[PDB]
């Protein structure tokens, strides 16, 4: 199928019609997304079949083909632009400066960009182009609106 | 059987829409990969 490098939609036949569950990037041969979106499932790339080849639930991963490809890190100084890709609607990039979600084993860069939940696993990038996370996986702060962790895995 | 399809490029656009805040908040993750807010 297609193994061009870019963002891509997920999506399924399940439900109503056709729905998207989610986003990934393709870099390298391997398929990026969150672990929610897909659960692991095998995904379908027009007659081409993608097997999943590394996941954790609690990093919120997932990588199909081969191992995590994505390595780059937000400096924790400059703004950041997500790549969001809308169920039904055009891929686009939003400039953010991100903030930062502090935990007992470090301090994680935040993005607070509002979107429906099957845009998860919408990349993140830097000023170079390069994926520093995934958008998808946060909290809901006391206005009820989102706010996501740059979710990034290890490169092997 | 979920299925992908091409939504673009992975590049930096010059002049994108800025916005968004930068919120420090206090948070923990738990076994399942979920994060909540620490008060
Ligand atoms: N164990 C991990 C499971 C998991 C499962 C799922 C997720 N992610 C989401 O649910 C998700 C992802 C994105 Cl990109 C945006 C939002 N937005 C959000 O929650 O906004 C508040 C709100 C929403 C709809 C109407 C009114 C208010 C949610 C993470 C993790």
């Amino acid at each position: 199928g297609e193994t061009t490098d870019g963002v891509y939609r997920v999506m399924t036949r399940r439900l109503l019609g056709s729905t998207q569950v989610g986003v990934g990037v393709m870099q390298e041969g391997v398929f990026h997304t969150m672990w929610h979106v897909t659960k692991g499932a095998a995904l379908r790339s027009g007659e081409g079949r993608l097997d999943p080849y590394w996941g954790d639930v609690k990093q919120d991963l997932v990588s199909y083909c081969g191992p995590w490809k994505l390595d780059a890190a937000w400096d924790g100084l400059s703004e950041v632009q997500l790549l969001a890709v809308p169920p039904g609607e055009r891929a686009k990039n939003i400039q953010t400066l991100p903030g930062i979600f502090k935990t007992k084993d470090g301090d994680i860069g935040a993005v607070a960009l509002d979107y429906p939940a099957g845009t998860s696993g919408s990349p993140i990038l830097d000023k170079c182009g390069r994926v520093i996370g995934l958008y998808g996986n946060g909290v809901v702060i006391k206005n009820g609106s989102y706010v996501s962790a740059i979710t990034q895995g290890k490169r092997e | 059987d979920m299925y992908i399809e091409r939504a673009g490029d992975i590049t930096w656009e010059k002049d994108a829409e800025v916005t968004g805040n930068s919120p420090r908040l206090d948070v923990a993750l738990d076994e399942s990969g979920d994060f909540s807010l620490v008060e």
